[PDB]
C-alpha cells in the first residue's frame, strides 16, 4: 500500500 | 514515461495527516480505522479505495457452474 506517515493536523 | 504517482498527505475521510494509506491509481490517502472497511494493518501490493473496488465495471466473473 502506499502508506504514509506525515504530521497529524486534528 | 514513469509513473511518479502522487499521494495525499491528508485523509480523503477527514483531511488530517498521519498514519495514511494511498491508493495505486489513486492519489487519496486514508486513515486506517476511518476506511470502510478499516484497515487494521498494512496491505502488501497494490491497495485500492473504496470506489476503485466497487469500479468492477467488467463482469463480476461469472460463477455459473451450472
Ligand atoms: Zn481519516
Ligand atoms: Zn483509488
Amino acid at each position: 500500500a502506499r502508506t504514509k506517515q506525515t504530521a497529524r493536523k486534528s | 514515461g514513469a509513473m511518479a504517482q502522487k499521494n495525499e498527505d491528508e485523509c480523503a475521510v477527514c483531511r488530517d495527516g498521519g498514519e495514511l494509506i494511498c491508493c495505486d491509481g489513486c492519489p487519496r490517502a486514508f486513515h486506517l480505522a476511518c476506511l470502510s472497511p478499516p484497515l487494521r494493518e498494512i496491505p502488501s501490493g497494490t491497495w485500492r479505495c473504496s470506489s476503485c473496488l466497487q469500479a468492477t465495471v467488467q463482469e463480476v466473473q461469472p460463477r455459473a457452474e451450472e
